């Protein structure tokens, strides 16, 4: 790209913000793509030791649509 | 079953070995027929002669090509 | 004739020179060092076997990441590239993904075109002549 | 036994050429076989590191430790050597560059408990080492500011390279 | 104009096959961002913030006010600034500091 | 909360581990291969009578070669060069 | 697309690339070469470490013909699975014929008194790739 | 182990082999004995192979210093300044020739772990990947939920 | 007291190692070390580089005026007459001037022929960098030119070492043809720019100003900067892509931390493309002419 | 992977099996004289014979 050494490294390891709507979307399918973006498993420069990672903004999370009867069967427990 | 494998020359896996089709060999193969893969030997160019011994190659589909990568 | 070991200084130095970077009393005491040094070498060989596996796993993640960027999954990108008789291992494909964004698009474009030809043959009667990219060239 | 601290005062440096920076003085002094313990003496030694000699004596003047008087005698007699044996003027222009405590030779005794049992008692002796350097005390380092942390973190994110790249 | 992938982001890939059949060629030139797809440079964003005159009778003052918050409030300020946690902003002991390599190998 | 009594793979009560769809396909792939195995063994080229001693000279010669090689086991020759070559230890530059 | 038009279009692209390569309008070249059982992504003025000893004297110039891939900024040529020797020529120069650092291989089993320690010194060869050339002959 | 010893990248000294190849070995010095039985391998090598070795490699200077010693040694110096000590104590003639030939082919850099089996300068031909190299541009560069100015 | 001598002597090998670590010895010349024969090294120097040198020329090139002055002080100290031989020793002052003048002329010819678009200021920076202090001293030290140089105060001062290296060029110029010395310059001085990029050797401070001037020569009105891509404007790590459009056509694009930094990088890419000094450029030819 | 496709087309399951990528010599001298044969190739031509 004929960039200088400093701006070339900065551009490659840049942080990117994503927007993900949640209007009538199951949280599991919402989390599957959100997990990939957070880890950085979409960049071909990925590596666990590196700090590669992208912000994700999820809106309309009150309108998620659980499939089947999971609204009454699935339980979240803590002590 | 171990001895029959040993006495048929099948010690190393995934290495083709040629045997006759006489009943004596077939008697031993029937015992270990669940441990081996058997395919016929095809000869598109016939049996190799003494001139083309070093150019023989055995393809995966089960045919012996006498002249392999000429020139 | 009373025989005594005199080079015992070098006997323990051959062991402690591999344990200079340890934490605690393992870098000074000989009894605790040998058990640490011996376990250090065992982990060296086992990790060396896993070094090839880990790097192969890393390459597939990079290939999958660079293939999803073009809208093509990893399983579809590999089998439909082999059908074009392109024998590139996963090591160089990862390198092409990072340092050759244009070329990796062509390989991804090649795989998608080959895949779309395979589906057309199945959808038809199966008597369709092999696709312009699906023709097999045998060297002999 | 080992006695190397005493011999550090016999080192003679070559004469300095004109124009070179003035070499600050260095005075090495120690006391051997003090009845005070090794660990107890350490806290006093840690106290006076990096302070000028005048305020170092002031702090040890009112300390209630038995070793406070012992250390104050060492500093006072080391100051006299600096101004007389060495050509160090301004006897108030010295700072304690290094102070530490070592262990001496212990005497073993028998301590009785009862039921015919006993325990070995170790009479404790310790050494004190002090080095005085001519000049004002060095300035103590302040904690890293908010900008310093941000500069290091941004620099760290800029050193990153593609691991197992080509 | 046939392409398995769209020609809008990286390059305009054009595949082809040699008449002999032993080689696959592809002409893949770059695609440049058009002028209509870019926004004007926000040049005067801190126009008054960068250069503010306190008064026209006295010279301007470069008084960078500082609070020097304690270690507590400082870390939570940086963590929120860089979108990280607070556990990595604390220093480490002498053991870890000393064992770092003074001259790490450098490639390229 | 729910435990498997004793060891989880031995005894009267075991783990309820079921068979998977992948396992069924592995069995079928092996069955198809073995189905072809027992077809190629069905029709021999020669019958039992026609193979009576067809290759016995080679078998006899193979055994005779084994006897000959095993009967040659004997200590190797000892020569003067081996004994006189030890004096070269103290070779000097005069 | 119709194969009748597809072949006609393919002729134009091959001719266009052949015109581009014949006029010397290509910049830097990279190539994927198969050598010593491994595939290397190689461009001009690089180094590659070969893990096996070669019977080549130091300073000799050797030629590699197992070129899987070649390409530049504006074009890329694929092989099926190899490119012909008359299309791309790659030459490399041997620099160093050395030995690897001592690698340790140890096997240990608990409470059976079995330890085996051996050190492996693998001979190595360092190659310098000088030039990659593309012939303008392309059907 | 790798964590115990140092590491270096694959580097050629003075960009050797690019324009021309220069034999990095500079000199050798043999310290053998005329009476010690352990120096027999060194003495046989000097009489036979040293003269022929110098002809093949005119870029090295060979020093032979027969003096009373118990462990024969050969010292090899390279252009970059690295000096490598070796012992030829009680070795056959062909072993000395193999050992000396190996020292002639080495570049002289320190023999430690090499992190990568390749080295390259400017590997980013036709560009290097950045998160904007494959994302299409929106008309006017608008953000996903940005309201147009007019 | 354990009987024996191997243990006692082997530790003396360790005691020497500790002393060197505690008190490192000052560097000394290779001449004072036991293995040295000056005439043998000179002959091997010519064969190592595959060049034919004149022995009289080389020994004239490896003697510096500093060494001659140092020797004369020793002669006066001892009061022994050697003016007939010592004073009649030609230094390398004349040879170095011939080498430096030819090297700058030869390097300029290479860059003007290979890079027609480089301005007069740019090419002057390129040749000065390759003949600078740090580049030449590194090459001379790794080529055993410093080991054979007769001078006082080892290690040889960088100004003195650069003088000696170009003296060897002067000796090669009079021994072989000028075209033969040109190959020597190409093999050991042009190769020092491999990997390095323009504006790392030709430092300028106003890329935008210089770009407009170059476009006036090329008859292009003026570049216009537009923000192509951006990611995060309130974060502490923003990323901007400033692109330059002339007549609504993209010619360069550069990233950066801020818009001002990115915009200058856009001009850097534009200048690199205009001057034919990109990173995709044809690699320097090293084949036999 | 795709070994089943390669077996269908007649090639080896493993791309290292008797293919043109393995039999051919990987290096040769610049002037053009042939390189010495590989140790592996000579061994592979002895078991085939
Ligand atoms: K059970
Ligand atoms: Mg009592
Ligand atoms: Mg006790
Ligand atoms: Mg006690
Ligand atoms: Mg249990
Ligand atoms: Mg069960």
């Amino acid at each position: 790209s004929s960039f200088s050494k400093a701006p070339q490294q900065w551009a490659t390891f840049a942080r990117v913000w994503y927007l993900l709507d949640g209007k009538m979307q199951p949280p599991g399918k919402l989390a599957a793509m959100a997990s990939v973006k957070l880890q950085g498993l979409h960049k071909p420069v990925y590596h666990q030791l590196s700090d590669c990672g992208d912000h994700v903004v999820i809106m309309n999370t009150r309108h998620i649509a659980f499939s089947g009867n999971k609204w009454e069967q699935k339980v979240y427990s803590s002590h | 079953e171990k001895d029959i494998i040993k006495m048929l020359g099948l010690e190393k896996a995934h290495t083709p070995q040629v045997h006759k089709n006489i009943p004596s060999v077939n008697a031993k193969l029937k015992v270990v027929k669940h441990l081996i893969r058997i395919k016929p030997l095809k000869l598109p160019q016939g049996l190799p002669t003494e001139e083309d011994m070093a150019n023989t190659c055995l393809k995966s589909n089960g045919e012996l090509v006498v002249r392999w990568l000429l020139n | 004739l009373r025989s005594r070991v005199t080079d015992r200084y070098w006997r323990v130095q051959e062991v402690l020179k591999h344990a200079r970077h340890f934490r605690g009393r393992k870098n000074r005491c000989y009894r605790l060092a040998v058990r640490a040094v011996t376990r250090a070498f065992v982990k060296c060989t086992r990790a060396r076997r896993l070094k090839k596996r880990s790097l192969r796993t890393l390459w597939i993640n990079r290939i999958t990441a660079a293939s999803q960027e073009h809208g093509l999954k990893y399983p579809a990108f590999i089998i439909n590239l082999i059908k074009c008789q392109v024998e590139l291992n996963r090591k160089v494909l990862a390198d092409l993904a990072i340092y050759e964004p244009k070329t990796f698009k062509s390989l991804a474009a090649l795989a998608k075109r080959r895949r779309e030809e395979g589906f057309a043959a199945a959808l038809g009667d199966g008597k369709e002549p092999d696709g312009i990219f699906s023709r097999v060239v045998q060297h002999r | 036994i080992s006695r190397k601290w005493e011999k550090k005062n016999k080192i003679v440096y070559p004469p300095q050429l004109p124009g070179e920076p003035r070499r600050p003085a260095e005075i090495y002094h120690c006391r051997r076989q003090i009845k005070y313990s090794k660990d107890k003496m350490w806290y006093l030694a840690k106290l006076i590191r990096g302070m000028s000699i005048d305020q170092a004596l002031a702090q040890l003047e009112f300390s209630d430790k038995k070793g406070a008087q012992i250390i104050k005698e060492v500093l006072l007699e080391a100051q006299d050597m600096a101004v007389r044996d060495h050509n160090v003027e301004f006897r108030s222009n010295l700072y304690v560059a290094e102070s530490t405590s070592g262990r001496g030779q212990y005497l073993k005794r028998i301590r009785y408990h009862g039921r015919g049992r006993f325990g070995i008692m170790e009479k404790v002796f310790c050494h004190y080492f002090v080095k005085l350097v001519e000049g004002p005390p060095p300035p103590r380092e302040a904690p890293k500011t908010a900008v310093a942390h941000a500069r290091e973190y941004i620099q760290e994110l800029r050193n990153r390279t593609i691991t197992h790249a080509l | 104009t046939y392409s398995s992938l769209p020609d809008d982001y990286n390059c305009k890939v054009e595949l082809a096959l040699t008449s002999d059949g032993r080689t696959i060629v592809c002409y893949h030139p770059s695609v440049d961002i058009p002028y209509e797809h870019t926004k004007p440079i926000p040049r005067p964003d801190p126009v008054h913030n960068i250069e503010e005159t306190h008064d026209l009778v006295l010279k301007t003052r470069l008084e960078e006010k500082g609070e020097h918050l304690e270690q507590g409030p400082m870390i939570e300020q940086l963590s929120k600034m860089f979108f990280t946690t607070k556990h990595r902003w604390y220093p480490r002991g002498q053991y870890h500091r000393r064992r770092r390599k003074p001259n790490p190998p450098k490639d390229r | 909360r729910n435990r498997i009594p004793g060891r989880q793979w031995i005894g009267k009560h075991r783990r309820p581990r079921p068979v998977s769809a992948q396992a069924k396909q592995n069995m079928i792939r092996r069955l198809e291969t073995e189905a072809e195995n027992q077809y190629w063994l069905s029709r021999p080229f020669l019958t039992a009578e026609q193979e009576r001693g067809h290759a016995a000279v080679r078998r006899a010669a193979a055994f005779q070669a084994l006897k000959a090689a095993q009967a040659a086991r004997f200590p190797a020759h000892r020569r003067l060069e081996e004994q006189l070559g030890h004096l070269l230890v103290t070779r000097k530059w005069s | 697309p119709d194969p009748v038009e597809e072949t006609r279009h393919h002729a134009e692209v091959v001719g266009q690339v052949n015109e581009l390569i014949a006029a010397g309008r290509y910049g830097r070249l990279f190539a994927v070469v198969h050598f010593a059982g491994h595939q290397w992504k190689v461009t001009a003025e690089d180094l590659i470490l070969i893990e096996n000893e070669l019977d080549v004297a130091c300073g000799e110039r050797i030629r590699l013909e197992k070129v899987l891939l070649v390409g530049a900024d504006n074009f890329t040529l694929l092989g099926k699975p190899l490119l012909g020797k008359e299309l791309v020529r790659v030459e490399a120069t041997v620099i160093e014929k050395t030995e690897s650092w001592p690698k340790i291989n140890m096997k240990f089993q608990k409470r059976k008194n079995y330890q085996r320690k051996r050190i492996t010194v693998n001979p190595q060869t360092v190659l310098r790739i000088n030039s990659i050339e593309i012939a303008p002959c392309l059907c | 182990t790798a964590r115990g010893t140092a590491s270096r990248f694959l580097t050629s000294v003075l960009h050797n082999g690019l324009g021309r190849y220069v034999q990095q070995l500079q000199r050798l010095s043999f310290s053998l004995s005329r009476d010690a039985p352990s120096s027999r391998g060194a003495r046989e090598f000097v009489e036979r192979e040293v003269t022929d070795f110098a002809r093949r490699n005119p870029g090295v200077v060979i020093y032979v210093n027969p003096r009373p010693c118990c462990v024969p040694r050969v010292v090899a110096e390279y252009l970059n300044g690295a000096v490598r000590e070796e012992s030829i104590h009680c070795k056959s003639v062909e072993e000395i020739a193999a050992l000396v030939q190996k020292l002639a082919d080495q570049s002289g850099l320190d023999v430690i772990r090499i992190r990568k089996p390749f080295h390259t300068d400017s590997p980013s031909i036709q560009g290097q990947w950045h998160p904007f190299t494959n994302k299409p541009t929106t008309l006017g560069g608008l953000r996903p939920r940005e309201v147009q100015d007019p | 007291a354990k009987k024996g001598f191997r243990a006692a002597y082997r530790f003396q090998k360790e005691l020497e190692r500790w002393r060197l670590l505690r008190c490192p010895p000052p560097p000394v010349r290779r001449s004072e070390k036991p293995n040295w024969d000056y005439h043998a090294e000179i002959q091997a120097f010519g064969h190592r580089l595959q060049e034919t040198f004149s022995l009289d020329l080389l020994k004239t090139a490896f003697v510096n005026s500093c060494y001659i002055k140092s020797e004369e002080a020793k002669r006066q100290k001892l009061g022994i007459d050697k003016e007939a031989a010592l004073l009649n020793l030609k230094d390398n002052q004349e040879l170095s001037e011939q080498g430096i003048s030819f090297s700058q002329t030869c390097l300029t010819q290479f860059f003007e022929d290979a890079f027609p678009d480089l301005p007069t200021e740019g090419v002057t920076s390129l040749v000065d960098f390759l003949t600078s202090e740090e580049v030449v001293c590194h090459v001379a030290r790794n080529l055993a030119v410093e080991q054979l140089a007769l001078s006082a105060e080892f290690p040889v001062p960088p100004p003195v070492l650069r003088q000696t290296f170009f003296a060897v060029i002067g000796a090669l110029l009079q021994s072989s043809g000028p075209e033969r010395t040109a190959l020597f310059i190409r093999d050991f001085l042009i190769t020092q720019m491999t990997g390095k990029e323009l504006f790392e050797m030709w430092t300028i401070t106003n890329p935008m100003g210089l770009l407009v001037e170059e476009l006036k020569k090329r008859k292009i009105s003026a570049p216009e900067s537009r923000l192509t891509r951006q990611s995060g404007s309130t974060t502490a790590l923003p990323v901007y892509f400033v692109g330059l459009y002339c007549d609504r056509k993209l010619i360069a694009e550069g990233p950066g931390e801020t818009v001002l930094v990115a915009e200058e990088e856009a001009a850097r890419v534009a200048l690199r493309k205009l001057f034919g000094f990109t990173e995709n450029r044809r690699p320097w030819d090293y084949s036999k002419p | 992977a795709g070994s089943q496709w390669r077996l269908q087309q007649g090639f080896a399951a493993n791309p290292s099996g008797y293919g043109p990528l393995t039999e051919l010599p990987d290096w040769s001298y610049a002037d053009g004289r042939p390189a010495p044969p590989m140790k592996g190739q000579l061994r592979r031509k002895a078991q085939r014979e």
